[PDB]
């Protein structure tokens, strides 16, 4: 509602799929800092990517972010069975950090 | 419906369980006037009216007996001796859209207060003391209704709220909507205190062999002694005999 | 004959009562609709605005002698009935409790309801009327009396004696 | 009672250029705002209401912007008489409510 | 012209009472959301009170229980009664007709000074 | 009923374009209601793209399936369209219309003009 993410997505194992976390709200700022979190089956979210097109060393090389303007198209190539989890988006606003409405990714 | 255009309905002639509500939702606003919420499911009423509409967040307090405001004094007013109650639960998953949901409005300007359960729909352009700006703009020609315009970036105070108002009656009531009942499971062959739909007595219950006519509910021997009764659940006929007594 | 109308007046000035049978079901309503000078002859309805308070429906009441008893004393209006093969027969037969309605309208006047196939319809007409089959209906008025009722082995009334008709009966 | 904080306090710009003044809220004020110019010696004057709508008569030289928790008023070309005080008034709760600022003093040369 | 003119400003001993009055022209007040604003010398402004078009009025917390707004509708004018003036309440009071979401406060009054003995 | 699309106006070859269609007047909870996408090349006729029914059983055009995973969120009543691997055939306008079974796409949105080139 503050930021916005679709209900859920489910991509077949071994292909690529991209998810968007559109702001759907005027003056969310420049929408430049955008972090993504992997929520495991009952664990604390881990920073997967920040600075969408950048990526922190320590995770695989298949996740990849992008920017089509005002949103963050999170892409995942070579989907593996380990990837069944929850995904969230995060971006600073003018006054305080805001989160996305959440997205669920189930591999089948 | 909108606050000033509630969708009136009546709910009578039914065995009403006022506790089927509690399995619905968290019931953000649930306080009952004139009748306790705990003792609602059992009490009976004349005619139960239902008004359904949507308001903003910080204005739900104005729907109360004798309370003045801008939605209570201008477009929806319930009595001070009101019997029934109001139920409001935040709903901005089906009512607040991005850009402003200009579907729920509220009379902001008017002439005087309104009477209890007085609903008005008029959307004329309000006066301006003198002849107003009929169909035009100008100094002070301010429409009386104003849309809320809910969006999913509004704070909880500016979010849409669905609300239902139930109006009961307790004066002269022809009990038509109430009573959950409680058919205590049947026991046979022991002298037991029974209450069959008001018929109270004591005795031993035994399988009957007499053919009650389909319109009959009671059985009597000579001298009005209630001898038998038919089940209101399974319609089986039962014989009543007073349990054993005697001298020693 | 397909229905009746009761009440203190036929105008909408009071919440009069309506009972109308049909080939499919009975429809009972109490809504103070002002009616015409005469019941409309079927052009399916003829009445003014309404303030209905009660409505109900159930299966229809249909040489066969249909008998009805209409009573309304305690704020309730009660119907008993019987349908018999076959003028009034001399046979004894008791009427059974059909419905106990809760409407508490002060009923003072009552009428019958007619219909007809491919008949013209107007709110008011003279004694010319419209064609119909040969039929008749009898009307009688009840009185407070003392009755001796005889119940059989199966719980049905088989005979009755008027306690105040003649000395032998008394 | 939402407290509004304007910034900066003072501004001295050569005649004829632009001036930018920020007034900062602490919660969500969406597009409920207004800007008043109270020339020293009498009552204030409404310039821009709502989010950025320019009040009638008010020279287009003023421009308001912002939404949510941060707002800004902007003047195109200060003339010598533009020196006055400005206040951003919010009204997210209208019956009964308004909340004023601390004011800003703008002058020229 | 459309205007709001005020009266009642002056000097009174502490604990005393006072009455502020607001006159209008070419516009009505009885059916107009009225709002009295005030300004302490050198400080900002503050919403003091409001009366609706049905009569249900409201007041700020700082002056709750001491001031009372009224209006002689018969002759198209507004009033604000004050009492128990303490050291804070020394301010210049303005009359305003506030609309809110449909056009923010616009038409204001010449003001009225309210000071105390000391 | 009203709908509105939004998203990127420009995109590069072989990239994932995303679009969000926000509507007003209806929601994604009632029966029959659905949301579909349509594209139109400059000066040519429309074509279908995808559809999301109200029971969350989703449908796409047969020719262009196995991609463009259309997701949605019925809480804020929003539909999301995402198309990867842009080709010069994909240079067209895009509209989000509401679909019922007989009156296919009777309520269209705003539309975002998108170009695919360097
Ligand atoms: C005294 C009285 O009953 N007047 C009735 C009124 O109740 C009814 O609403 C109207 C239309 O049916 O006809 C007349
Ligand atoms: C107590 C009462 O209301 N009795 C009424 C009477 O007034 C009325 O004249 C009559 C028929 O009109 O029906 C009965
Ligand atoms: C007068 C009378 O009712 N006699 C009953 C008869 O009805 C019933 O059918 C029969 C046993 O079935 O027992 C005898």
């Amino acid at each position: 509602s503050a930021l916005t993410q679709p209900a859920s997505v489910s991509g077949s194992p071994g292909q690529s799929i991209t998810i968007s976390c559109t702001a759907t709200s005027s003056d969310v700022g420049a929408y430049q800092y955008v972090s993504w979190y992997q929520q495991y089956p009952g664990k604390a979210p881990k920073l997967m990517i920040y600075e969408v097109s950048k990526r922190p060393s320590g995770v695989s090389n298949r996740f990849s972010g992008s920017k089509s303007g005002n949103t963050a198209s999170l892409t995942i190539s070579g989907l593996q069975a380990e990837d069944d989890a929850y995904y969230y988006c995060n971006s600073y606003t003018t006054s305080s950090v805001v989160f996305g409405g959440g997205t669920k990714l189930t591999v089948l | 419906a909108s606050v000033y255009a509630w969708n009136r309905k009546r709910i009578s002639n039914c065995v009403a369980d006022y506790s089927v509500l509690y399995n619905f939702a968290p019931f953000f606003a649930f306080k009952c006037y004139g009748v306790s919420p705990t003792k609602l499911n059992d009490l009976c009423f004349t005619n139960v009216y239902a008004d359904s509409f949507v308001i903003r967040g910080n204005e739900v307090s104005q729907i109360a007996p004798g309370q003045t405001g801008n939605i209570a004094d201008y477009n929806y007013k319930l009595p001070d001796d009101f019997t029934g109650c109001v139920i409001a639960w935040n709903s901005n998953k089906l009512d607040s859209k991005v850009g402003g949901n200009y579907n729920y409005r509220y009379r902001l300007f008017r002439k005087s207060n309104l009477k209890p359960f007085e609903r008005d729909i008029s959307t004329e352009i309000y006066q301006a003391g003198n002849k107003p700006c009929n169909g035009v703009a100008g100094v002070n020609c301010y429409f009386p209704l104003q849309s809320y315009g809910f969006r999913p970036t509004y704070g909880v105070g500016h979010q849409p709220y669905r609300v239902v108002v139930l109006s009961f009656e307790l004066l002269h009531a022809p009990a038509t909507v109430c009573g959950p009942k409680k058919s205590t499971n049947l026991v046979k062959n022991k002298c037991v205190n029974f209450n069959f739909n008001g018929l109270t007595g004591t005795g031993v219950l035994t399988e009957s062999n007499k053919k009650f006519l389909p319109f009959q509910q009671f059985g009597r021997d000579i001298a009005d002694t209630t001898d038998a009764v038919r089940d209101p659940q399974t319609l089986e006929i039962l014989d009543i005999t007073p349990c054993s007594f005697g001298g020693v | 004959i397909r229905g009746w109308i009761f009440g203190t007046t036929l105008d909408s000035k009071t919440q009069s009562l309506l009972i109308v049978n049909n080939a499919t079901n009975v429809v009972i309503k109490v809504c103070e609709f002002q009616f015409c000078n005469d019941p409309f002859l079927d052009f399916r309805v003829y009445s003014s605005a309404n303030n209905c308070t009660f409505e109900y429906v159930s299966q229809p009441f249909l040489k066969n002698l249909r008998e009805f008893v209409f009573k309304n004393i305690d704020g309730y209006f009660k119907i008993y009935s019987k349908h018999t093969p076959i003028d009034l027969p001399q046979g004894f037969s008791a009427l059974e409790p059909l419905v106990d309605l809760p409407i508490g309208i002060n009923i003072t006047r009552f009428q019958t309801l007619l219909a007809l196939h491919r008949s013209y319809l107007t709110p008011g007409d003279s004694s010319s009327g419209w064609t119909a089959g040969a039929a008749a209906y009898y009307v009688g008025y009840l009185q407070p009396r003392t009755f001796l009722l005889k119940y059989n082995e199966n719980g049905t009334i088989t005979d009755a004696v008027d306690c105040a008709l003649d000395p032998l009966s008394e | 009672e939402i407290v509004m904080t304007q910034s900066p306090a003072t501004l001295s710009v050569s005649p004829g250029e632009r001036a930018t003044l920020s007034c900062r809220a602490s919660q969500s004020v969406s597009s409920d705002l207004a800007w008043y110019q109270q020339k020293p010696g009498q009552a204030p004057r409404l310039l821009i209401y709502g989010a950025s709508t320019r009040a009638t008569g008010i020279p287009a030289r003023f421009s308001g912007s912002g939404s949510g928790t941060e707002f800004t008023l902007t003047i195109s070309s200060l003339q010598s008489e533009d020196s006055a005080v400005y206040y951003c008034q919010q009204y997210n709760n209208w019956p009964p409510g308004y909340t004023f600022g601390q004011g800003t003093k703008l002058e020229i040369k | 012209e459309v205007q709001l003119v005020e009266s009642g400003g002056g000097l009174v001993q502490p604990g005393g009472s006072l009455r502020l009055s607001c006159a209008a022209s070419e516009i009505t007040v009885s059916r107009n959301y009225m709002s009295w604003v005030r300004q302490a010398p050198g400080k900002g402004l503050e919403w003091v009170s409001v009366m609706f078009a049905g009569g249900s009025t409201f007041y700020a917390d700082s002056v709750k229980g001491r001031f009372t707004i009224s209006r002689d509708n018969s002759k198209n004018t507004l009033y604000l009664q004050m009492n128990s003036l303490r050291a804070e309440d020394t301010a210049v009071y303005y009359c305003a007709r506030d609309l809110g979401v449909v056009g923010a406060t616009d038409y204001w009054g010449q003001g009225t000074l309210v000071t105390v003995s000391s | 009923i009203t709908l509105k699309e939004s998203g990127p106006t420009l995109v590069k070859p072989t990239q994932t374009l995303t679009l969000t269609c926000t509507f007003s007047g209806f929601s994604l909870s009632t029966g029959g209601v659905s949301v579909g996408w349509i594209r139109q090349p400059p000066g040519k006729a429309l074509e279908w793209l995808a559809l999301i029914y109200w029971d969350d059983d989703k449908r796409y055009s047969p020719s262009l399936e196995s991609r463009l995973t259309i997701t949605k969120d019925t809480s804020k009543n929003l539909v999301v369209l995402t198309l990867t691997n842009m080709d010069p055939v994909d240079t067209a306008t895009y509209y989000c219309a509401h679909k019922t079974i007989p009156t296919i796409f009777d309520y269209w949105g705003q539309g975002t003009l998108v170009t695919v080139s360097s």
